[PDB]
DNA sequence: TCGTGCTGAGTGATATCTGCTTTGGGTGGGTGGGTGGGTTGAGGCAAT
DNA sequence: GCAGATATCACTCAGCACGA
């Protein structure tokens, strides 16, 4: 039913593996086949995945790697785009600053109708091709990325896909290096620069 | 799909006996209800959501015997730690032997049981049609906040993530104050505030609420 | 140049007649009623 | 007793040839 959207997912970990085996096929062909009781045919589901989990304790140990913390089986987690680590540090700044923004409910944002406006109008009109300059440093980037050392092929994919999106945020036709050095950014950043 | 208890008591105040005996799905589920008032399933055939407000109101005893309060309170029930955190107050009631507080207990219990009424005179009970009514006119109102008390309840939260940091060593400290904590104290507030009818809060509001939460931890965590 | 009585033809209304059940199935019901009848088996999915 | 499909009989009309 999400066929073109984003679907949304709370709870991962309170999931059973056995349900969790259809997301294999998603998230790699981006369709489902099925076969039984005469009915043999495949279903379109070009949905993008969007799930949550939370740590086996009370909270995050960083101590512990994070294969351990978040549960999950090891490969599943590398099939992910990006995977983000967001952890509720004690501060007396930041939660100061935190209560003070939560409570203000009893730096201008675009009005939502015109967001939508012009998602839809650069996921429908632009359309960017790679360049000769992105492709000889996103084999560098890979290359630097496995030799630290989990990183596989699907990570090169994926910077791949994140430096073709961020060119259609800025409405351009080629995909540059500053677009293609913000997603590699993204990524390492994201697990966290320990 | 046929809706559960728990929908059934959409716009009011469901009652939960046996907090316990929830099987793995309510225990999972449960979550859902007390964090985003909705139920939503995409099983088989069904992939909407249930539309359940309903504040949710649980018990629950140890299965054999009484409890044992230098175990942990995870070592007597099957409830999950992440439960327990996510309810506002959380009490932890006790029932000692004791020859004075018996002797009352059966002499109030036994001067209902001879009048139907209450043997101390000092205060008469308040009707109940009249206190449901109050209870209405309550909920009809909607008090607001201010920058003056919004200083006090950030600080008392600041003082709050300061204690936890110390009492983390405990296993037991699923009532680690997080911004939750925050969210609750302001609804205890509020409601302290409606109760007064009037529109807008004060410190004696906050003040009380927070007494509500600490009495809740402190009497049933290291007691 | 023409007027009218006789005839075949065709509808209109009315006479008898058959029929008044009918039917498998739950968006036809059970105040329509069982002398009107309805007698599976594999496969998929939630609960656990 | 009631509605519908069907066939029966009786009555009246336009044409025709002759006589006025």
């Amino acid at each position: 039913l999400s066929d073109g959207g984003v679907c949304c997912i709370d709870e991962f970990d309170k999931m059973s593996d056995s349900t969790r085996s259809v997301l294999h096929e998603v998230m790699e062909q981006q369709t489902i086949s099925i076969a039984k009781a005469g009915i043999i045919t495949t279903l379109n589901a070009r949905s993008s995945i969007l799930a949550s989990a939370n740590p086996i304790g009370s909270r995050y140990n960083p101590n512990l790697p994070v294969t351990e913390n978040i549960d999950l089986p090891p490969p599943l987690l590398s099939r992910f785009d990006l995977v983000y680590l967001v952890l509720d540090k004690v501060d007396e700044k930041n939660d100061r600053e935190l209560a003070k923004h939560l409570t203000n409910l009893y730096d201008d944002v675009l009005p939502v109708e015109f967001l939508t406006m012009y998602i839809s109008y650069a996921k429908e009109h632009i359309h960017p091709i790679i360049t000769e300059a992105a492709k000889t440093e996103l084999v560098r980037a890979y290359v630097g990325m496995r030799k630290m050392g989990t990183a596989t092929t699907r990570q090169l994919e994926s910077m791949i896909r994140l430096a073709e999106a961020h060119a259609k945020m800025k409405l351009k036709n080629v995909v540059e290096l500053e677009d293609v050095q913000e997603a590699v950014r993204l990524i390492r950043s994201a697990i966290k620069d320990y | 799909l046929e809706g559960g208890a728990l929908v059934l008591a959409d716009n009011g105040i469901c009652c939960i006996d046996e907090f316990d005996k929830m099987d793995e799905s309510d225990r999972t589920a449960i979550h859902e209800v007390m964090e985003q008032q909705t139920i939503s399933i995409s099983k088989a055939g069904i992939n909407t959501t249930l539309n359940a407000r309903t504040s949710i109101l649980a018990a629950a005893n140890p299965l054999y015997g009484r409890y044992n309060p230098r175990l942990s309170p995870l070592d007597n029930i099957n409830l999950p730690a992440a439960l327990l955190s996510r309810f506002d107050i959380l009490f932890l009631m006790l029932d000692i032997p004791s020859r004075d507080d018996d002797e009352k207990l059966a002499e109030h219990v036994t001067y209902v049981h001879m009048h139907n009424k209450q043997p101390d005179l000092d205060f008469t009970p308040v009707e109940p049609s009249k206190m449901r009514e109050y209870i209405a006119y309550a909920k009809t109102k909607r008090p607001v906040m201010s920058e003056a008390v919004n200083d006090y309840v950030v600080q008392a939260y600041i003082r709050l993530r300061q204690d936890s940091k110390r009492e983390m060593d405990s296993k037991f400290s699923f009532g680690q104050a997080t911004p939750r904590t925050l969210l609750g104290i302001i609804r205890l507030s509020q409601a302290l505030a409606k109760l007064r009818l009037a529109d807008m809060v004060d410190i004696d509001d906050v003040e009380e609420a927070l007494r509500l939460v600490r009495v809740s931890k402190e009497s049933l965590y290291q007691e």
